């Protein structure tokens, strides 16, 4: 219905590039970027977007007089005239205009630090249908303004920068219940010995096992979860919505072909029936507009994997190279249990890859 | 006014350095509204004292004017006015000025008040440029090449050594000398080549306002001060010669302090 501070929201502007409805949504990378840029949302059934580095946190959200004020040294609702404070939701840093260049626009990006009027924004509406002082609602589209650099956040023709001219925001929640699953989390897949794509030095580690040992702890058993849903892809996880599964530490997706393999392949090859599983209680609804409620706990969960188009079931064949290949009936194992991370090992998990593929492009670029 | 002008300008649209070049050459009316425009512009201005300094947001459209408008000036401040011509450089002084340290002031010296002396010997119509800069160009009051500026300006001040619009331009040296430092310890005397060509009055007020300030010159470095005797000799006669010293008689004991420091052409 609302929003409120503490929640998470997305940024993205519709643009139209030759009778193409494009929905661009705002991404800064950061850990070596202090540039945005735009994320594909429309083209998602074929290439799934990125929501790590899209999804966005509300901090504060004061008056101009209590900002004024502060410079000068619970859940709070959002009125349009606010100065904001959005913050990246995994990064870490708060979102501002920069004094760069690439006209007379600005370019924008995340700073640590939140002194000064750099990371501060206030909301306008965009239209006379709601005006100043009311409640801010779901989906309303409006404009964002700086208060340091008194300038519109405008795309433009692809930077997003901040310039003299105004352009539209459409909003969407994402988030707002301890100990269930919500879409967006990075878990492992335990086993009695858990899920498991084998080390470096290559097969591209297209594989996949089950293993047990001390690779339970480390980097390379992480998994991200990925709904199909664009708004409300943080909600509850409940059963028979599908939803990608993405390879942390290797940025690969999770594929089935029945007929070639399971493996391991890229964004522009992930189809929405060739890899979005869905879990079964059973080893035999569809889309609520909200954070829905608790379905499932983590320690207490037979979790049965099962694919849309096939239909099959991922058990183990007969290191520990029990390897998952989809059966038709499986055995009495294939309920695996859960275990989600905490917020520090997937911070290393994102960052050592998004490390992996820039020194791999060093060391190419080297040797060419 | 000045805040709500200015983000109603910037809304909307309107190489500039290029336009008012290339339409020099080719219909007067871009040339003379874009000098429109940065008169406008440089109206507007924060302040002109610490209210510009010690406050906040009235630093935002200044930080605007130079972030949207970097200068490019010399379009401006040096080639319109060397054959429109007198007040299109005389707004760019404005939007500099206001807008916007002391490597700068010898940057943009003589570009322009080299013509002035020059223009000066046909007194037309755009040799009422000086009478129009009898201001604009004194009030940047507020040796590498500054030696160059007392033998121009000199040069075009002597051109009336505009009839009370001179007392500008007197000033407008006085105090040019006055933040002196070899060369104008040179110049502290220069005027003595034009003291024995004195004897209208204001060829010896000319020597008078730059008499008294002549031993600042001689009194921070201790070859014509035995010329600065010649010259107090013709002055000692040109006393018996004569408010008609009111002027000559000043600088004659001030001579005790041209004798106090070190110790037309």
């Amino acid at each position: 219905q609302f929003l409120r501070t503490d929640d998470e929201v997305v940024l993205q502007c519709t643009a139209t590039i030759h009778k193409e409805q494009q929905k661009l949504c705002l991404a800064a990378e950061g850990f070596g970027n202090r540039l945005c840029f735009l994320e594909s949302t429309s083209n998602s059934k074929n290439v799934p977007p990125d929501l790590s580095i899209c999804t966005f946190v509300l901090e504060q959200s004061l008056s101009v007089r209590a900002l004024q004020e502060m410079l000068a040294n619970g859940h709070r609702t959002l009125l349009y005239g606010h100065a904001i404070l959005l913050r990246h939701s995994y990064s870490g840093m708060y979102l501002c205009c920069l004094s760069t260049s690439r006209k007379l626009a600005f370019d924008v990006g995340l700073q640590e630090d939140t002194t000064g009027e750099a990371c501060w924004w206030t909301i306008h509406p965009a239209s006379k249908q709601r005006s100043e002082g009311e409640k801010v609602r779901v989906g309303d589209d409006l404009i964002l303004v700086s208060v340091s650099s008194e300038r519109y956040l405008h795309l433009s023709y692809l930077h997003v920068d901040a310039a003299f001219q105004q352009t539209l925001w459409s909003v969407a929640p994402i988030s707002s219940a301890q100990g269930y699953l919500i879409g967006g989390d990075v878990l492992r897949l335990l086993h009695g010995e858990c899920l498991t794509v084998p080390s470096g030095e290559h097969e591209q580690r297209r594989t996949v096992h089950y293993e047990g040992g001390a690779v339970s702890v480390h980097a390379r058993s992480l998994w991200r979860l990925e709904t199909l849903r664009v708004a409300w892809s943080g909600s509850h996880i409940r059963w028979g919505q599908p939803f990608r599964l993405r390879h942390v530490t290797t940025g690969k997706y999770l594929s089935l072909m029945e007929d070639k393999s399971l493996l391991l392949m890229d964004k522009e090859k992930a189809d929405v029936k060739s890899t979005a599983f869905t879990f079964r209680s059973s080893k035999e609804r569809k889309e609520v507009d909200g954070m829905g409620t608790s379905e499932i706990k983590y320690g207490d969960s037979v979790c049965f994997i099962q694919h849309i188009g096939t239909g099959l079931w991922l058990t183990y064949q007969s290191s520990i190279q029990r390897k998952a290949i989809m059966h038709h009936e499986g055995h009495m194992d294939d309920g695996l249990n859960l275990s989600r991370s905490q917020h520090e090992e997937s911070r290393t998990a994102r960052v050592i890859r998004s490390t992996v593929f820039l020194f791999n492009r060093f060391i190419r670029g080297l040797d060419a | 006014n000045a805040n709500v002008v200015v983000r109603l300008l910037i809304r909307r649209p309107e190489g500039l350095l290029a336009a008012m070049e290339e339409a020099i050459k080719i219909g007067n009316a871009i040339m003379t509204f874009y000098a429109a425009l940065i008169d406008l512009l440089g109206r507007c201005a924060p302040e002109m004292h610490l209210i510009h300094a010690a406050k906040g947001e009235a630093i935002r459209i200044r930080s605007i004017l130079r972030s949207l408008i970097p200068l490019g000036d010399l379009v401006g401040v040096i080639s319109i006015a060397f054959q429109f011509c007198p007040d299109h450089k005389a707004a760019m002084v404005l939007f500099l000025d206001r807008v916007y340290v002391q490597d700068f002031l010898l940057h943009l010296l003589e570009v322009g008040f080299l013509p002035d002396l020059r223009a000066a010997a046909s007194l037309t119509d755009m040799a009422l440029a000086l009478n129009r800069y009898l201001c604009t160009a004194v009030l940047p009051l507020l040796l590498f090449a500054g030696t160059e500026h007392h033998a121009s300006l000199i040069d075009s001040l002597l051109h009336t050594v505009k009839g009370c619009s001179l007392t500008k331009a007197q000033r407008d040296s006085i105090e040019v000398c006055l933040l002196s430092p070899s060369m104008m310890q040179h110049l502290l005397r220069r005027l003595v080549f034009d003291v024995p060509l004195l004897n209208k009055m204001p060829l010896k007020l000319l020597t008078n306002h730059y008499e008294r300030c002549w031993k600042y010159y001689c009194l921070p470095g201790g070859a014509s001060e035995e010329e600065l005797h010649l010259s107090r000799k013709l002055f000692w006669g040109i006393f018996d010669a004569l408010y008609e010293q009111e002027l000559f008689k000043l600088a004659l004991p001030c001579l005790s302090a041209v004798a106090g420091a070190l110790p037309n052409f």
